[PDB]
RNA sequence: UUCAUAAUAACUUUUCGAAUCGCAUGGCCUUGUGCUGGCGAUGGUUCAUUCAAAUUUCUGCCCUAUCAACUUUCGAUGGUAGGAUAGUGGCCUACCAUGGUUUCAACGGGUAACGGGGAAUAAGGGUUCGAUUCCGGAGAGGGAGCCUGAGAAACGGCUACCA
RNA sequence: GAAACUGCGAAUGGCUCAUUAAAUCAGUUAUCGUUUAUUUGAUAGUUCCUUUACUACAUGGAUAUCUGUGGUAAUUCUAGAG
């Protein structure tokens, strides 16, 4: 029942405008899917033209990508630190598009131990020599290690939950993660 | 109150009419899908033992099973649902319905025999109604044969021969897959 | 209206199926396919109509049913198929062969047309585009989706579809000195010679149009069908080659070629 | 154009990728129920096309100032992010900015106003009418709410209130 | 070939002008801002996942129609059994 046609808004001008129609069906909104974590729950919902959209409710785990080597790695959400909008949404764990969070960050780390092994927080001969062509260009910023130390990634989500279903986002790297630690600083 | 009782095995039923106030007190505060021995409904029904599944209250409402209320109450039925069949598709419509407790409003108790008993009734101990068809589909008819399957089911299908007067002709099911 | 309208008043069909304005309260709607319904025409209104070969509806659907209306080389025994233009109807008996090209003065007019060209067809581009994998592919203005086309093959070009297989035969590449067909608005089937298109960044490409007459007009883009070379056109051109005599020119040749 | 498309890494409470029907049942001989085999009918993912559907740009509306300021705490104008949407969009939310229209008549009031193609009238200019044979819109007693579907806020579909 | 399940339409058509004064509508644009049954044209080997043990010569269970027992004063009311 919720619409989202623009007469109930008054004009421009600023005239309250008389009731033309009641409103439509292609017109409708539907309820906010203010999703939360922990036992994932993704509800179906048949919209226009079929084309089955996903509330993904109570989600835990989801896949989250690394851009500067390039990397993507299912991986659990625990908890949202920050959301450029509300603030609410944070004291209570309501996880949306854009909302910031902490990784498990395990199988990036594996998968950097087995793809450099620079051993962070402080064999084949294969395996000896692409390291070597690799010549340790792993040369990865400091704030990511300081996290790897701590365990906890932070990661900006870039899914809609809402729509798609899926959990999906990327680290914050590079200048992004800079600001928002500026803005948690603000918070801390 | 009329007491429709029905043995599957036989395929049997019949409805029995009961006046005396205190063979059905035992019905009374009995939801649909327990158990009640049949020495206390009645002195011909020893060892026999109901299982209760429906009924109709004397207003002629169905019970609908999960209410758990001794009333009636009117609820917003679909397809699926009992009690209501949709004529278009997606017509849920607002019935009422009497709930799964059975209570003195109760006009007609439906009533399975589990158990077998020691004095048998007329014609539903005794009695055994024969299946109306058997089965269709190819491995259906092969389960409910046990004939080894790879054994060529085509001709063990049943044939029902009818004889129109002056023509026996025989008429078989159709085998599906 | 909730939903797709499936009913045609006979005033709001087009002025070119030309059809009687009493007689009937409502006029037949092309079903869905390979033409819009304002420029294409109902098999009805062909056959009942154009042709006089049935009488009615009951009579149409009848010749339709038993298979031998054959539009480009396909059954299509629905009533109102849209046989839009430059399809091809063939009827086995009377071994008769029609192409559906406009007369001048703007209609679907009764064109029959040999069998030998009557084994392809000619259609315009309307896009080229990559579909999936990589696949390029063009759409022309049936509809039709031929895959694996010319490299060289580009947007508002002609070709010249051999409708047995459905694939490519040869084309014809749109530039000026190009004999050309209109589809649409005042200058409905003239037939000329692309003079000059002018570019209008931004949308709504125009192009000049000079006949045999000497007359010249302009008409849009989307408005256009190149039909071949000058003095050697790709088909077999209507009665009349689409000069548009002049109102007097047309009584002078009635007055002219009279013979009762 | 971040387009078409392709490629890498991954992801999925893992969609589709024919366990479906009719007719004719030919050819090969590996001569068996063996191997293949035609014309269709229904389905089926994606991309097009068509019928469309939603929005959408500019300009155009009758009378009234004995309606001169109107709109914003409850969105009024804009920004950003999110939610919802099939999708853009204050469409909704959160936080900001204080903005938008107006003597070129805004806002308010009236319409025994549905808009238009058109009708009457006719030197020319016009005046009045247009509920109704076509195109649009809206409605099914007044209101809201919703299932099914591609498409309904449907009413010869349901739910509730009011009459 | 009844009935019923399945599929599809029932959102077309027909009627009325009550509401509505930048609202509808008309002419003209846009969708590089979206959904689209149907019609038409094309469209897919991988469903194996360690392939040296599987139904692919065909996998499972219900379910209406129907057979019989009812209820209500009645409604296109339908509960129980096979
Ligand atoms: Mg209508
Ligand atoms: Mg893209
Ligand atoms: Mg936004
Ligand atoms: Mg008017
Ligand atoms: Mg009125
Ligand atoms: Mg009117
Ligand atoms: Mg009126
Ligand atoms: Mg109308
Ligand atoms: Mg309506
Ligand atoms: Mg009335
Ligand atoms: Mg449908
Ligand atoms: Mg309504
Ligand atoms: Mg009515
Ligand atoms: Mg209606
Ligand atoms: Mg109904
Ligand atoms: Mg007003």
């Amino acid at each position: 029942g919720i619409s989202r046609d623009s007469r109930h808004k008054r004009a421009a001008t600023g005239a309250k405008r008389a009731q033309f129609r009641k409103k439509r069906k292609f017109e409708l909104g539907r309820q906010a899917a203010n999703t939360k974590i922990g036992t994932k729950r993704i509800h179906p919902v048949r919209t226009r033209g079929g084309n089955q959209k996903f509330r993904a409710l109570r989600i835990e785990t989801g896949n989250f990508s690394w851009a500067s080597e390039g990397v993507a790695r299912k991986t659990r959400i625990t908890g949202v630190v920050y959301h450029p909008s509300n603030n609410e949404l944070v004291r209570t764990n309501t996880l949306t598009k854009a909302a910031i969070v902490q990784i498990d960050a395990t199988p990036f780390r594996q998968w950097y131990e087995s793809h450099y092994g620079q051993s962070l927080g402080k064999t084949s001969k294969n395996t000896e020599r692409k390291w070597a062509a690799r010549a340790a260009e792993a040369k990865i910023e400091h704030a990511v290690d300081s996290q790897f130390g701590a365990g906890r990634l932070y990661a900006a989500i870039s899914s809609r939950p809402g729509q798609s279903g899926r959990c999906d986002g990327y680290i914050l790297e590079g200048e992004e993660l800079a600001f928002y630690l500026r803005r948690l600083t603000a918070k801390k | 109150m009329k007491l429709n009782i029905s043995y599957p095995i036989n395929g049997t039923q019949k409805c029995i009419e009961i006046d005396d106030e205190h063979r059905v007190r035992v019905f009374y505060d009995k939801r649909i899908g327990q158990e009640v021995d049949g020495e206390s409904v009645g002195d011909e029904f020893k060892g026999y033992v109901f299982k209760i599944a429906g009924g109709n209250d004397k207003q002629g409402f169905p019970m609908k099973q999960g209410v758990l209320l001794p009333t009636r109450v009117k609820l917003l039925l679909a397809k699926g649902h009992s009690c209501y069949r949709p004529r278009r598709n997606g017509e849920r419509k607002r019935k009422s319905v009497r709930g799964a407790i059975v209570g003195p409003d109760l006009a007609v108790l439906a009533l399975i025999i589990t158990k077998k008993g020691e004095q048998e009734i007329e014609g539903i101990t005794n009695d055994t109604v024969p299946k109306r068809l058997g089965p269709k589909r190819a491995n259906n008819i092969r389960k409910f044969f046990g004939l080894t399957k790879e054994d060529d089911v085509r001709d063990y299908v049943i044939r029902r021969e009818v004889t129109k007067g002056d023509k026996s002709y025989t008429k078989a099911p159709k085998i599906q897959r | 209206a909730r939903g797709p309208k499936k009913h045609l008043k006979r005033l709001a069909a087009p002025h070119h199926w030309m059809l009687d304005k009493l007689s009937g309260c409502y006029a037949p709607r092309p079903s869905a396919g390979p033409h819009k319904l304002r420029e294409s025409l109902p098999l009805i209104v062909f056959l009942r109509n154009r042709l006089k070969y049935a009488l009615n509806g009951r009579e149409v659907k009848a010749i339709l049913m038993q298979r031998h209306v054959k539009v480009d080389g396909k059954v299509r025994t629905d009533t109102t198929f849209p046989a839009g233009f430059m399809d091809v109807i063939t009827l086995e008996a009377t071994n008769e062969n029609f192409r559906l090209v406009y007369d001048v003065k703007g209609r679907f007019a009764v064109h029959r047309i040999t069998d030998e060209e009557a084994s392809y067809k000619l259609a315009k581009v309307k896009k080229v585009q990559l579909g999936k994998k990589g696949i390029p592919y063009v759409v022309t203005h049936d509809g039709r989706t031929i895959r694996y086309p010319d490299p060289n093959i580009k947007v508002n070009d002609t070709v010249k579809v051999d409708l047995a297989t459905g694939t490519i035969t040869d084309f014809i590449k749109f530039d000026t000195g190009k004999l050309v067909y209109v589809t649409g608005g005042r200058n409905l089937g003239r037939v000329g010679t692309i003079v000059h298109r002018e570019r209008h960044e931004g949308g709504f490409d125009l192009v000049h149009i000079k006949d045999s007459l000497e007359n010249t007009f302009v008409t849009r883009l989307n408005n256009v069908f190149v039909i071949g070379e000058p003095g050697r056109p790709w088909i077999s051109l209507p009665k009349g080659k689409g000069i548009k005599l002049t109102i007097s020119e047309e009584r002078d040749r009635r007055r002219a070629q009279h013979g009762l």
